[PDB]
RNA sequence: CUUACCACUUUGUGAUUCAUGACUGGGGUGAAAACAAGGUAACCGUAGGGGAACCUGCGGUUGG
RNA sequence: UGAAGAGUUUGAUCAUGGCUCAGAUUGAACGCUGGCGGCAGGCCUAACACAUGCAAGUCGAACGGUAACAGGAAGAAGCUUGCUUCUUUGCUGACGAGUGGCGGACGGGUGAGUAAUGUCUGGGAAACUGCCUGAUGGAGGGGGAUAACUACUGGAAACGGUAGCUAAUACCGCAUAACGUCGCAAGACCAAAGAGGGGGACCUUCGGGCCUCUUGCCAUCGGAUGUGCCCAGAUGGGAUUAGCUAGUAGGUGGGGUAACGGCUCACCUAGGCGACGAUCCCUAGCUGGUCUGAGAGGAUGACCAGCCACACUGGAACUGAGACACGGUCCAGACUCCUACGGGAGGCAGCAGUGGGGAAUAUUGCACAAUGGGCGCAAGCCUGAUGCAGCCAUGCCGCGUGUAUGAAGAAGGCCUUCGGGUUGUAAAGUACUUUCAGCGGGGAGGAAGGGAGUAAAGUUAAUACCUUUGCUCAUUGACGUUACCCGCAGAAGAAGCACCGGCUAACUCCGUGCCAGCAGCCGCGGUAAUACGGAGGGUGCAAGCGUUAAUCGGAAUUACUGGGCGUAAAGCGCACGCAGGCGGUUUGUUAAGUCAGAUGUGAAAUCCCCGGGCUCAACCUGGGAACUGCAUCUGAUACUGGCAAG
């Protein structure tokens, strides 16, 4: 089944997040489908911490897509600043 | 690693003046300069073609007090970017916070200057940086913290300095002690008689 | 055949030794180089220079 | 209408179906020659429509069986 | 090893000997239309046709077989009655 | 219960290696004068004699 | 943005030609030395054998239940005014065992096998696809069981057997039935399961019915994802492997499969492959990439990502959407373990760890806080994935180990032509500083969320319940005494290793005497010997430095780019000649090569450019470029090919 979820990337302590559209049986930094933006959450006035890209999440939900929980609140988030 | 050994026997080695030991007693005066720092110092110096560009290297790296793994890669990426590599390797070593230090006067020898930087006492755009060989830009602003601006070395550093020729790249305050980068020096206005094309021959191979 | 190398001895008829590549100008068929120091092969005595190539340890001075 | 090789036919004993060998001409990778490769490819003529010699369209089709996944398209050329 | 491995094995036999049973009940009944066709009749190879038909399409319900084998033993068994005829 | 297939297994027959074996094969070890003019150019193939390496026959070459 | 050479054959020369050296690299190892950090990497060997723990569960909102815990309702008591003691009650929260569902086909390991249907690139047609998603419709009515349980009950055990019992979203009919399957058609045939919350009114056999919402169930058709299958090209070496093949090659029918198919079978035909390398032997996981190189190439395939294959060895299936199943089954081996000698049990190529091999490779750690995954409405539970921590200079990167001045130019050492010289501004002493390590104190960020209370007549028994948003409150970090900041003394705690004849930067004295030794090569050593050992000095590099191994380079030394064959190695003794390679000239045509444009693809990472964040750097990251290829379409037609005519 296909999900929205993070693919955990940067360093150690330095987390990066590729917000990855993907297979969820793969692993969660390996095998995916498609890059729909990134989260960079040590990122204070460090800019752009998010970038989504969202035309491409809405068309892999039409699909049935699920998302994960971070990936909802990630969206939330830019809508909201939008 | 620095190198802590003998400063003048290394500026006799290379022959000319390396500007590691300064202030008012002029070497040559100082000690016996211009005689190789040994033994066999008096012997004839007359040497091949790859002891004048290792010579000219070594000189380089005793002047600016930078070791040969990091020397290597200010080569490289003066070799990696755009323009003649010489120049771009005596840019890069002469953006050295360490080095903008010294030349901003406050300061001493580019030791001491180092002796600063290290010890939490330079501010680059208002926050510590203790990296000597730390990047400056066109337009960082260098200065001393204000918790070491009543260092009484620096002031004395500051004096010293204005015998000395300043840099036209850059521009010093004295009196609220602090400079500005102002662009990257230029080989003309490098005030030195570096031969940088045998540096680049050397690693050229 | 292996070479002992340095300035002096102490290997025997079953002694446990290691070896590495190098041959010496001697009789054909001499290719390896017995480590001093690395086994039952100790470092030379009293060796002073190049002592890191004979498995001597630093003089404490 | 897909791929449509062109070939000539080298073999035609069993029943229902030809062998027929593609000519190409491709660089040599390391000597940078043009050289000759060969592609002999059992196909399926249903009606016996075929003779050696003959120059031949072919398509590829779903397998007919063991090595046979190409079928007859025409026969540009029934040279005898 | 596993509990849950070892409750996935008594289950599986359970479901095998269920199968077991009702794959054999299928093909009793498909190899009665065609025992029916080799004997040459078309009554009584029609009439097993159409009690094997809700057979194979029930255990195709319930994927004890694919509905394709289901088609296809249906397909084959038409073309055997119709030939017969 | 009984067919069909089959892994393995046993047998035979084969191929292929592994080791070792007398031997090999004796490598030995120990024991019973002339530098193209110069004790008879420099070679090539071949055949002989003998512990051989040499010499000789037959053809050939100049790289005498 | 890109390319260096030197030494050694001679009495000397110039060629040839090998050898050797200077570079970069590494999953390294070893020897000597070793401060701090950051970031990474760490069994290459025995796919050797494995003690111990852990690595896959979860769901009471499917079910009988209720062992166990805690509650309620009691009862009987002690009698504190009912304070606590026994029995009962699933009444309840919950929940061991059991049934059922879903998960266990993922995630994690390894690289044995595999030389090509494995992989890569590019196409294709004959398939299926749990969960997710869209649409449409259905969801009626019965039955018989059975685990648990009870009582026996064998067995050392593992594991059972007998009799009775019992539910369901278990199972089985029946109905119902296209948009489904079979059929040319008529026709025929095919399905399901509930549970939960709340409730006005009404009814209630007081169980509930009824209402509403939520979720699930069945069918069909799509999507998406995944998987199966086909084709071409490519992807080692060996010809001191030249023939190979009877489901062999094809064809018709059966069968089989999700699907096409020699997949299988019966018959028929007698083919198929091979010198453009079949067959056979050997070696080998493949790719993105990596290293090296100016490049062309070579060499590789550790980490990370993708694909394959394997799970003690060999067979086989079952179950299932998916397996021919790492922590599943059985049967055959081989081992190990148990045994009451009847018979049993097991598989670290999961994590850690042990033995063993080896030159060589680490903890039997913490946590699910984060990101993922499984189950669950959820709360949550599980998760050796993962996040971290430990270890190790293994690499890379950064920073320390002080700074300024200081000539008695000190002692001391070493060389002295005995004048001195040198170590050497070096030290000392004077001032100065306090990074980092130490001590104290502060103190981010990784935390989003979830829990409880708060409107929309949301939805409708309208208030319910639930949903979204609404705020409000309290709460969630393994790392961790975090990064970082601040204070505190005090230079205080913090340099080594190689080399010094030439190549190759850097030389003197002593010793030794073709010994001892050195050595990469040239070579050195028989009284000096700048070459061996010590010293003093110097050079290089520096928390490292040397050595060994190994790969490319240098090597134009397999020469495509980019070499040669008179005598240096090298023209077959000589022809003829098939395959093959190559092919005078002019038209025409075609458009295969070729060229051009387009399009699609060329995973991400990596590499490169411009930026951004870490105090800098390494590292991380954004965008781009690149991926030099493959295919398809359109066009060109000089040249090569084809075809035609000369």
């Amino acid at each position: 089944m296909v999900t929205i979820r993070l693919a955990r990337h940067g360093a150690k302590k330095r987390p990066f997040y590729q917000v990855v559209v993907a297979d969820s049986r793969n692993a969660r930094n390996g095998r995916f489908i498609e890059r729909v933006g990134f989260f960079n959450p040590i990122a204070s006035e460090k800019e752009e911490g998010t970038r989504l890209d969202l035309d491409r999440i809405a068309h892999w939900v039409g699909q049935g897509a699920t998302i994960s929980d971070r990936v909802a609140a990630l969206i939330k988030e830019v809508n909201k600043a939008a | 690693a620095r190198y802590l050994g003998p400063k003048l026997k290394l500026s006799r080695r290379e022959g000319t003046d390396l500007f590691l030991k300064s202030g008012v007693r002029a070497i040559d005066t100082k000690c016996k300069i211009e005689q190789a720092p040994g033994q066999h110092g008096a012997r004839k110096p007359r040497l091949s073609d790859y002891g004048v560009q290792l010579r000219e290297k070594q000189k380089v790296r005793r002047i600016y007090g930078v070791l040969e793994r990091q020397f290597r890669n200010y080569y490289k990426e003066a070799a990696r970017l755009k323009g003649n590599t010489g120049e771009n390797l005596l840019a890069l070593l002469e953006g050295r916070l360490d080095n903008v230090v010294y030349r901003m006067g406050f300061g001493a020898t580019r030791a001491e200057a180092r002796q600063l930087v290290s010890h939490k006492a330079i501010m680059v755009n208002g926050r510590v940086v203790n990296i000597a060989s730390y990047q400056v830009s066109p337009n960082d602003v260098v200065s001393i913290r204000e918790k070491a601006k009543k260092q009484s070395r620096v002031k004395a550093a500051l004096e010293l300095a204005e015998q000395r020729e300043k840099p036209t790249w850059l521009e010093v305050d004295a009196g609220k002690m602090e400079g500005t980068f102002k662009r990257k020096p230029e080989r003309s206005d490098l005030s030195a008689d570096i031969n940088e094309h045998l540096i680049v021959e050397l690693y050229s191979k | 055949t292996s070479y002992i190398g340095g300035e002096g001895h102490n290997l025997q008829e079953h002694s446990v030794i290691l070896i590495r590549g190098g041959r010496v100008k001697d009789l054909p068929g001499v290719r390896y180089h017995t480590v001093r120091g690395a086994l039952d092969c100790s470092g030379v005595k009293d060796r002073k220079q190049a002592r890191s190539k004979y498995g001597v340890k630093r003089p404490k001075a | 209408k897909i791929r449509t090789l062109q070939g000539r036919v080298v073999s035609d004993k069993m029943e229902k179906s030809i062998v027929v060998a593609i000519e190409r001409f491709v660089k040599h990778p390391i000597y940078g020659k043009f050289i000759k490769r060969t592609t002999k490819l059992h196909v399926h003529d249903e009606n016996n429509e075929c003779g050696i010699g003959d120059v031949v369209e072919i398509r590829e089709c779903r397998p007919l069986s063991k090595t046979k996944s190409w079928t007859l398209v025409r026969v540009v050329e029934k040279a005898v | 090893n596993i509990k849950s491995a070892k409750k996935r094995a008594i289950q599986s036999e359970k479901a095998r000997k269920h199968n077991a049973s009702r794959r054999s009940m299928m093909r009793t009944f498909i190899k009665k239309v065609y025992a029916a066709i080799e004997a040459g009749d078309k009554a009584a190879a029609q009439k097993a046709f159409n009690e094997m038909q809700p057979i194979v399409d029930r255990q195709a319900a319930k994927g004890l077989i694919h509905k394709n084998k289901a088609a296809r033993h249906k397909a084959n068994l038409t073309a055997q009655i119709n030939k017969l005829a």
